[PDB]
């Protein structure tokens, strides 16, 4: 029994393992989210110093936990894991005992827990990981979107980013995203969440991956030409004097 | 120890285990306690300073009974002490249920012993804060017994530890010659006062409170008890007598 | 008053070097020179018996070991953690081979055990790596004659011939030179007297080595007749005497 | 650095607690010697009793383990204590799994096993102390088998253990070269006894009285030690040769 | 002292548990508590320490059958641990042997408990002084407790903070206060003078005094607030 | 076998007033045709104003009120000398006794 | 690295000692006896504008009866709650009735020294005002620490402001104080010392009283008692 | 002994499934569904001893589910059916076995053919072209030998079940309140509302 | 000061 | 008491990373390269010995290329007896999974669950991580042939052509030039062979000196093959390399 008190408090207050966990997402790739007037849309970006990955197969950033609620996350991807299948068997739980499926407040109630007990529990470190959880609760229609962070705090956002650069895609955000008018249409809620990570990734859109949630359990990612197609007429609107 | 006295199962490059060495400060440091074996039993006498006149006379007693035969006394960390006499009557107790006859005394002296250097085997435990003297009347004969905190234990015609240990051994070497054919229960429990009061003056500065035991195949039976009532002033007098 | 050591003893340094495997290592360099050469038709193991004492008797000590009726084992390094790994050794045979499939252990597979046994000291909690490097020589139905070599990381390596322990990597040396892929057992016991001859430099002879062969079926070695199937043991310790009489003829 | 504490490998390859380990066993200042006999084993050490206010009788390091075997402890008494109820275990628990006596070799390899441990597990220390243990053994006659804190152990023709372990072993050394064989050739131990008391006092330059020794014997029928009358009538004869 | 007071499984080289003596600081940390006793009757006071004006007064004294109680200085969580232990042995013995606890199997019981947090690696000594009062078959009882495991029987004593006032005045009052047999109120207006000669700056009222009483025929009982009004 | 149940016979009666209760018993223990005691209270005060009886086997209902009475010591401890209300108990008697529902 | 449950030499408990001061920059949280009702109050402080304020909840419910605020790490506080929360109806459960208010508070503190190496490996970092009423003691208002200690306050606060905003109650506060009043009391002292502009988004009120239980404030009714105080201070 | 009746024609599999649940004296429900989706094309029904068999249908359903999530793939029938034999194979030396026999019955979107697969309480499980739990078996067999084509369309199959249903009702003694009928093909699993 | 101590 | 003695093996540097996991791969970085690049109709495991002598015998030795099952392999990069550990596990669960559903394993659900593992080597007990990196090299009938890689810290991905251990910047910067999607088996059986040639800390590239397995299409089903010394030695020249 290793049991070793790993998170515990600096004079000055600072629980410093959970603190350097938040280091930990800082270095991961930039995650966005943003709620539509009747969705809500993840985007992700993907590294792209690396030319040479399938990927068919390499395991996406946006993940289904039930069929109506979808999580991303920036930190390191293997303890990503470790809360994404808490999350899925935690979901089929409440199908089972409850004959409903969790909200998606409840659901990150959850995830945030899990993340917390990693922070007072001995022989433990926290996890490197910031989560986005979206969906619509069940029977439904108003769009749901929250944070969660190694601390095991939670919170819900109309549009939110995390990972490396969040900074700057906050600020786009935060100077772009009327509450009073949240974007009306699907394809306008995409076109916000590629803008917000285009001043941040530039490059390629093979290296961004965008997910629509719409209400009843309608989840779909889109393809590179999907994606491309935002990615030009973006770049175009620009150039204009 | 350059960094070799930090953790307790650590020899240091000359072969010792100076936790153990600093266990025996706190029992040098303790209160003075002695043993006098007699030709059919043992004396146990302790020094209980009285830290002030609030302490209740007559009532913080120190000598503790293991079974209805065994006696011990012990100086340095009380509460220790206490601790392994509690191992020690589990472990008479376990003797007696499967054996039946009450636990023999140099068995008795083992099961402690094994268990006090059980307590410097392992970095997650100190040793045991106090020597121990203990002994009884057993199938063939009295036996006394002295228990440092290492571990080591032989057993003594005579024993002391404490503040005054050095006082007390000096004179129970002489107690050893003049009455060397033997020594009686009764003398024993006079010559434990003497050994006691002398051993006082270091620690003058407080006053203190004389505790006698004994455990005599003629006196008790075989059976340990507190030397209380006449037969005690009798051993205070020839304490005050015998110093002048 | 119980195992408080539940972390890894063994972690990797910043260069990535796992240090008491290294310092493991090093202890197996100090240890007496041992040696295995494989032949066409046997193995052969050898080391010296440097007594520590002449009032020790040299009889009593064993360095090369029965595993299984066909798989000896010799060593270089510490010897008491030699002598728990023989009978960890040994145990293991039975209980994860021979109690299953009425056969002992195909001299790959024991290896193969015997490293997850050193592995495991590697990596689990309040324990120190093994302090030795193992020659198991043995024999199988069907893999023939089979040299091994396994060290205290747990990593194993399949030998024509090799040497371990202090003059190591001089009668490698002197090993690579006179092997073939034709030897008979014969030679090749010639061949690990003569390298031996090297690195030892008191008295040679057949009080002071030890050497064991993996070789025939030695049915008068049995202890019963009459099962027709069971042929015997192919592992056999030489006598005293054996090894002078080819060490006159050297 | 830590290596110097705990039972874990330094750069040199060594074990600096196995190495201090062997250290404290000389710790006494008591030198042992044990020889062989034609049918008996004779182990001999010094006794030493300082203190006036010792019960000498009280005062020893020679135990009876079994029946058959004797065991004699160069190191203090605590750990020499500890050492021989554990042997004193393994003898009645072998006796009643395996129908059989304990051999010697055999509770010596066992013993020397427990040990080899305690230098690999971190969180037990050696024992201070070097076990010799003697009998007369059913299958291998007279034996003696040596342990020490790094798990080593071997027989004996002869063997001497202690601060002065240099002047015995050379002298026992120069009688076995002179006398090539394996063994005292005497038939009777009483005679065994005073080789070995004698050849003691010629490797020490001292002479000895009958308190200054404890002497075991190991016949094929039992292990006993002598008395201290056993012991002058021992002393009283080495005088008249 | 840095290199030996890490946890209570390191001794000093000259003998001392240093884990031990921190946790002696925080009794003297705590707020004044006395307690005497006569041959009939075992007393008491204990001057109750708030936060702000707007905060209660932190309670200082413990029942733990009709015969026997305690009060308290130091952490205040340590001694409901202790008093709830101490709590669970009085019903034990009645339980099991229709038997009051006697207060000395108390002391022995609880200083055997604290000695295991000097002993255990991964613990820490009670950080709390408790004065413990109580009747039974041999008579009118007060013991000191201290983290140490030590437990003392005393005619009074005094604990916590500026402790040396009241402390002094029972070793100067001692043979006249042993003598108030048959007298409770006259025994407790004795207590509250020690506990007086403690006060720096602050005099006690209705809202910060606590004072309990047990004896023969009177069973442990607490008085605070406008019940302790007769005493000042 | 072990029969580890036994009858003790007894009679209880409970009446509730407006301003009052009682709660009686016969005082005669028995065992099969045999007397045990001519007077063995079965009827016991635990303070806080509740009378209690438990009748049948008379081990368990003794150990059912020992248990019941300790309830009562240790509410006090637990809540500041609180008295306990009789509708409280009843409840508390409850889980008591259905702890051992098997 | 010393050990988690270790003393310091003055007699106090590092990772407690430590852990108070995390509580310290925490959100502010107020509260305030009186003879009709508690009242708590928390500063929201939400850090971006995205942010959602209402999902950020720093009052809760224990039981209809009784009411907790916190302050401080305060994803610590779910267990805590989580425990008086069962506290409260287990309590209903063996007893049917409902648990007294300082029972409670001692129940919580009871977890709080449960750390050691002793299940949670260090102490909670987060600080509860716990408000109720129960039948024996009426209206109440608790203050419980990381340290396992707690206090009844007839006001307290905790947080940031906390050192100064409590002069400011032990100034203020009375015992025929009434619910309105200790209202907008708790608003002024709120918005005394928060780093924004206080409005019925980024602080949030809430009661306890005998007859309607545990409520939280809705927006709209702590607005129309925001502008209330806004008027009051104007009439100087 | 409930009705669990399954045939496999050519484009799907038919699961009917008797619609009575009485306890002792009294017929409490005439209207009891005694299957669970475990998947978009896989459907399985189940009878046996009181509360074991819902417990374990809901069980395995939670279990495929979560596979699905998991991998974002549905699993085969034959894989389906192998998870829920090994369930039971576990089960019967267990304490308390789940005392509950199913039908399962998929259409593998991969091979494009229905398959029907008939397991016991015990873990005994066959690939069936039609099967039955318990006493059903008895009185339909004889039919379902005669009339089965391997190439009947799912009306025919119908058909032919409706045959299976009406001597049940004539020869055995139990009023089982009739069955609800499902069918599972290639585009998931439909409920034939009005049957007889 | 300190208010932390009974 | 002991807690003097732990190396904290599962804590966070101030910048977030895990110490172990860098400090393993550092030490991953020292062993021989392992390539493996995808056809469209196979897949091409190579590999270096960092282990070389004459009198080692070569016929049975296997330091690098591991059968998973029948359709998986893996090469190992790091301590090659902490890959055994791993190894067997997974040999295992390929096994368990084949019994719970008869179906072979798809090839990710095989590799998650080795990453999972050394993932909690990361997070919990205290313990070293694996200094293992692997690629595996598998098919399935649902994703057909892929290629992946897992390393200490319990990450996996997916990749077209990639290595592990030394040299990997080099020769990932190798196979980013010459890898074209429609290659087959056979070019990049030589494209992995030229990489090597062109890192290697050797001489030369000799056939004493190499693991090489291919797994290929098959009859309608697929063959595994690990190359004995003297297919090697022919591949060599038959690409020009000797
Ligand atoms: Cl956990
Ligand atoms: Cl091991
Ligand atoms: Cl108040
Ligand atoms: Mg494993």
């Amino acid at each position: 029994g290793y049991d070793r008190a790993l998170s515990i408090f600096s004079p000055d207050g600072h629980i410093f393992q959970v603190e350097y966990a938040l280091e930990a997402v800082k270095r991961g790739t930039c995650a966005v989210g943003v709620k539509g007037k009747n969705c809500v849309v993840l985007g992700c970006e993907r590294r792209s110093t690396l030319k040479l990955q399938d990927t068919r197969i390499t395991p996406s950033k946006v993940s289904k936990i039930d069929s109506h609620v979808v999580l991303s996350f920036s930190g390191l991807n293997a303890d990503s894991r470790i809360l994404i299948e808490k999350a899925r068997v935690e979901a089929q739980s409440h199908r089972l005992t409850l004959e409903d499926p969790v909200t998606v407040e409840y659901l990150t109630r959850y995830v945030a827990g899990v993340q917390q007990r990693y922070t007072q529990s001995g022989g433990v470190r926290p996890f490197g990981v910031s989560t986005l959880i979206a969906g619509f609760d069940p029977r439904d229609d108003e769009p749901k979107l929250y944070q969660t962070e190694p601390s095991g705090i939670y919170s819900s956002w109309s549009a939110q980013t995390i990972g490396r650069n969040s900074k700057t895609v906050r600020e786009f955000l935060e100077k772009n995203y009327d509450r009073k008018e949240p974007p009306a249409t699907v394809e306008e809620c995409v076109k916000l969440t590629v803008r917000s990570l285009l001043e941040v990734v530039q490059t390629g859109a093979k290296n961004i991956e965008i997910t629509v949630v719409k209400p009843d359990s309608d989840i779909v990612a889109l393809s590179s030409e999907e994606i491309n197609q935002y990615v030009t007429q973006i770049e175009q609107e620009k150039q204009e004097q | 120890g350059t960094g070799y006295d930090l953790s307790n199962s650590v020899f240091s490059p000359d072969g010792r285990n100076f936790q153990v060495e600093y266990a025996v400060k706190a029992v040098e440091n303790g209160t003075t306690s002695i043993g006098i074996k007699c030709n059919d039993g043992v004396v146990f006498a302790v020094e209980k300073l009285i830290t002030s006149k609030l302490l209740v006379p007559q009532k913080n007693v120190k000598i503790q009974v293991v079974d209805r035969h065994i006696g011990c006394v012990y100086s340095g960390l009380i509460p220790d002490g206490r601790h392994l006499v509690n191992r020690g009557r589990e472990e008479a107790a376990s003797f007696k249920k499967l054996y039946k006859t009450p636990i023999p005394i140099p068995a008795f002296a083992d099961r402690l012993g094994q268990y006090v250097q059980a307590h410097t085997l392992y970095n997650s435990v100190r040793p045991f804060g106090v020597s121990t003297i203990f002994g009884g009347v057993d199938k063939n004969g009295a036996h006394l017994y002295m228990l440092e905190p290492s571990g080591s234990y032989w057993g003594y015609k005579g024993a002391a530890t404490g503040k005054g240990r050095q006082s007390a051994k000096a004179e129970l070497e002489k107690l050893v010659d003049h009455h060397p054919e033997g020594l009686s229960a009764r003398e024993a429990v006079k010559q434990a006062a003497k050994i006691i009061y002398l051993a006082h003056e270091d620690n003058k500065e407080k006053d203190f409170e004389l505790e006698i035991s004994w455990c005599s195949l003629s006196e008790t039976n075989g059976l340990h008890k507190f030397v209380k009532g006449d037969l005690l002033q009798e051993a205070i007098d020839f304490a005050q007598k015998e110093i002048n | 008053m119980t195992d408080r050591y539940s972390f890894s003893l063994t972690t990797f340094s910043p260069s990535g070097k796992l240090g008491q495997i290294d310092y493991a290592l090093t202890a197996v360099k100090q240890g007496v020179t041992s040696l295995g050469i494989k032949a066409t038709n046997g193995v052969v193991i050898a080391t010296e018996k440097k007594s520590s004492s002449p009032l020790a008797m040299s009889e009593t000590l064993s360095k090369v070991s029965l595993l299984t009726p066909d798989i000896g084992a010799v060593y270089s390094g510490m010897g008491p953690d030699y002598r728990v790994l023989v009978d960890k050794s040994r145990k293991v045979a039975h209980t994860s081979y021979k109690r299953i499939y009425g056969e002992y252990p195909p001299t790959k597979l024991l290896v193969s055990e015997v490293a997850k046994i050193m592995q495991e000291a590697t990596q689990s909690g309040g324990v120190r790596p093994f302090g030795v490097s193992l020659l198991i020589a043995g024999h199988d139905e069907f893999n023939g004659f089979s040299l091994y070599q396994v060290d205290p990381s747990g990593s194993y390596f399949p030998w024509k011939a090799t040497a371990i322990g202090k003059g190591s990597v001089a009668a490698k040396t002197f090993l690579e030179k006179r092997w073939n892929d034709e030897l008979e057992l014969e030679d090749a016991i010639h061949i690990a007297l003569l390298t031996l001859k090297e690195s030892v430099e008191g008295e040679f002879n057949g009080d002071t080595i030890e050497l064991a062969i993996i070789g025939d079926e030695n049915p008068d070695l049995l202890g019963y007749t009459g099962i027709p199937t069971d042929k015997g043991p192919r592992f056999r310790k030489l006598t005293s005497q054996e090894i002078n009489d080819r060490l006159e003829a050297l | 650095g830590y290596d110097r504490h705990i039972t874990i490998f330094s750069p040199e390859g060594r074990l600096y607690q196995v190495e201090y380990a062997f250290k404290a066993t000389n710790q006494t200042n008591i030198n042992s010697l044990a020889v062989r006999g034609k049918d008996c084993t004779v182990v001999i050490s010094q006794k030493k009793v300082p203190d006036k206010l010792l019960d000498p009788t009280t005062v020893s390091y020679i135990f009876c383990i079994s029946r058959t075997i004797g065991m004699v402890v160069n190191g203090p008494i605590p750990d020499a204590r500890n050492a021989a109820l554990r042997a004193k275990a393994e003898a009645a628990e072998f006796r009643y799994k395996y129908g059989y006596d304990m051999p010697c070799d055999v509770l010596a390899k066992r013993m020397a096993n427990l040990s080899q441990i305690y230098t690999q597990r971190a969180y037990m220390r050696p024992l201070g102390v070097i076990l010799t243990f003697v009998s007369v053994d059913e299958e291998l006659g007279p034996s003696i088998y040596k342990t020490d804190p790094a798990g080593y152990y071997v027989g004996y023709k002869a063997t001497a253990t202690g601060p002065k372990q240099q002047e015995i072993t050379t002298n026992l050394e120069n009688h076995f070269k002179k006398s090539k064989i394996d063994h005292i050739n005497e038939e009777s131990w009483e005679k065994v006894v005073e080789f070995a008391i004698t050849h003691m006092i010629d490797a020490l330059g001292t002479e000895f009285s009958k308190n200054d020794l404890e002497v075991g014997v190991a016949t094929k029928d039992k292990f006993f030690t002598l008395s201290a009358e056993n012991i002058e009538e021992r002393l009283v004869a080495i005088a008249e040769q | 002292r840095n290199n030996y007071d890490g946890d209570t499984v390191t001794f000093s080289p000259t003998g001392r548990l240093f884990q031990v003596e921190y946790a002696l600081e925080a009794i003297k940390q705590g707020s004044v508590t006395v307690g005497l006793r006569s041959n009939t009757h075992a007393v008491l006071v204990a001057l109750k320490r708030n936060a702000d004006e707007l905060s209660s007064y932190q309670k200082k004294i413990i029942k733990c059958d009709e015969h026997m109680g305690l009060s308290l200085a130091g952490l205040a969580p340590d001694a409901r641990v202790l008093s709830n232990y101490l709590r669970q042995q009085c019903n034990y013995s009645s339980l099991v042997f229709n038997r009051k606890l006697a207060v000395e199997r108390a002391g022995h019981l609880l200083c055997d408990k604290a000695q295991k947090n000097t002993q255990s690696y991964g613990g820490r000594p009670y950080g709390v002084g408790l004065l413990i009062i109580g009747y039974d078959k041999s008579g009118a009882h007060l013991l000191e407790f201290q983290p140490s495991g030590n437990v003392t029987e005393l005619y009074g004593t005094a604990i916590g903070a500026r402790s040396q006032g009241a402390k002094t005045y029972l070793e100067r009052t001692l043979d006249t206060f042993i003598k108030i047999d048959g007298n409770p109120d006259e025994l407790i207006k004795a207590g509250v003078e020690a506990i007086s000669q403690s006060l720096r700056d602050e005099s006690l009222t209705v809202d910060n005094l606590s004072i309990a009483i047990v004896g023969k025929d009177t069973p442990f009982t607490i008085y605070d607030g406008e019940a302790v009004a007769k005493y000042i | 076998q072990f029969n580890p149940y036994g009858d003790n016979g007894g009679t209880i009666l409970g009446i509730a007033g407006e301003d009052f209760a009682v709660l009686a018993g016969d005082t005669r223990n028995i065992t099969d045709y045999s007397i045990n005691s001519r007077y063995e209270p079965k009827v016991f005060d635990c303070g806080d104003n509740i009378v209690m009886s438990a009748n049948g086997f008379a081990a368990d209902g003794d150990a059912l009120v020992k248990r019941f009475k300790n309830s009562v010591k240790w509410y006090h401890f637990d809540h500041n000398d609180k008295k306990l209300s009789i509708n409280s108990a009843a409840r508390n008697i409850q889980h008591l006794l259905y702890g051992k529902r098997f | 690295d010393r050990g988690v449950s270790t003393f310091s030499p003055e007699g106090r408990l590092f990772q407690v000692e430590y852990s108070l001061e995390a509580i310290k920059l925490g959100s502010t949280a107020i509260g305030i006896a009186t003879k009709e009702g508690v009242v708590l109050g928390v500063e929201k402080r939400a850090t971006s504008p995205l942010l959602e304020s209402d999902s950020i909840e720093k009052i809760v419910e224990i039981d209809r009866h009784i009411g907790c605020a916190m302050s401080g790490l305060t994803a610590d506080a779910r267990s805590m709650i989580e425990h008086a929360r069962t506290a409260a109806v287990t309590h209903n459960l063996y007893y049917d009735e409902d648990i007294n208010v300082e029972s409670l508070t001692q129940s919580v503190c009871d977890l709080a020294l449960r750390f050691g190496e002793r299940l949670m490996s260090r102490p909670f970092g987060v600080a509860l005002l716990i408000a109720g009423h129960d039948a024996d003691d009426g209206y109440q208002l608790f203050h419980a620490e990381p340290s396992g200690t707690f206090y009844r306050y007839n006001a307290k606060a905790i947080g940031s402001g906390s050192e100064g905003a409590q002069a400011e109650l032990l100034n203020e506060w009375h015992s025929s104080l009434t619910l309105k009043e200790a209202e907008l009391l708790v608003l002024k002292i709120l918005k005394q010392v928060m780093e924004e502009k206080l409005d019925e988004n980024n602080a949030q009120l809430s009661c306890i009283t005998k007859q309607d239980g545990f409520k939280i404030y809705d927006n709209e009714k702590t607005a129309e008692l925001i502008k209330e105080l806004k008027e009051k201070e104007a009439a100087e | 002994m409930d009705i669990i009746l399954g045939i496999r024609v050519q484009d799907s599999v038919i699961l009917a499934s008797s619609k009575a649940v009485t306890r002792g004296i009294s017929v409490l429900k005439d209207s009891d569904d005694k299957t669970r989706q475990l998947s978009p094309h896989t459907l399985m029904s189940f009878a046996g001893e009181a509360g074991d068999t819902v417990q374990f249908a809901e069980y395995i359903q939670a279990n495929i589910q979560l596979y699905s999530i998991r991998e974002d793939y549905e699993l085969s029938p034959q894989a389906v059916s192998s998870f829920v034999r090994q369930e039971l194979a576990k089960s019967i030396r267990s304490r308390r076995p789940y005392q509950v026999n199913v039908l399962i019955g998929g259409y593998d979107k991969k091979k494009n053919k229905p398959e029907l697969y008939q397991i016991d309480y015990l873990g005994t499980k066959v690939e069936l072209p039609y099967g039955a739990h318990g006493y059903s078996g008895f009185y339909t067999f004889s039919l379902l030998d005669h009339h089965y084509r391997p190439d009947m369309t799912t009306e025919e199959g119908l058909d032919l079940l409706k045959l299976c249903v009406q001597e049940l009702e004539k020869r055995m003694p139990m009023d089982f309140k009739g069955v609800i009928v499902k069918i599972v093909d290639k585009d998931g699993i439909r409920q034939v509302d009005d049957f007889q | 000061w300190r208010s932390y101590y009974a | 008491g002991s807690r003097r003695y732990d190396s904290r093996t599962t804590i966070f540097s101030p910048e977030g990373r895990l110490y172990q996991v860098e400090y393993a791969l550092e030490s991953i970085s020292h062993a021989g390269t392992a390539i493996g690049i995808m056809a469209s109709d196979g897949i091409v495991l190579a590999a270096e010995r960092k282990v070389t002598s004459t009198l080692l015998e070569q016929d049975t030795s296997t330091e690098k290329l591991y059968k998973l099952n029948d359709k998986i392999a893996v090469a190992v990069a790091g301590l090659t007896a902490d890959a055994e550990i791993l190894i067997n596990t997974a040999r295992i669960h390929a096994q368990n999974y084949l019994k719970t559903y008869n179906e072979d394993i798809p090839v990710e659900i095989l590799v998650r669950r080795l990453s999972d593992i050394k993932q909690g080597y990361t997070q919990h007990g205290g313990l070293r991580p694996f200094g293992v990196s692997f690629i595996y090299a598998g098919y399935d009938d649902r994703y057909g042939y892929q290629l992946y890689t897992s390393n200490p810290s319990g990450n996996y991905t997916g990749w077209k052509a990639i290595s592990v251990g030394a040299n990997t910047s080099a020769a990932q910067t190798l196979l980013q030039m010459d890898y074209k999607d429609d290659m087959k088996v056979d070019d990049a059986i030589e494209l992995a062979l030229k990489t090597l040639s062109k890192t290697t800390d050797s001489s030369a590239l000799t056939y004493d000196r190499l693991e090489f397995a291919t797994i290929r299409k098959g009859d309608g089903e697929v063959y595994q093959k690990i190359f004995k010394p003297q297919e090697i030695k022919d591949i060599l020249v038959k690409t020009g390399i000797t």
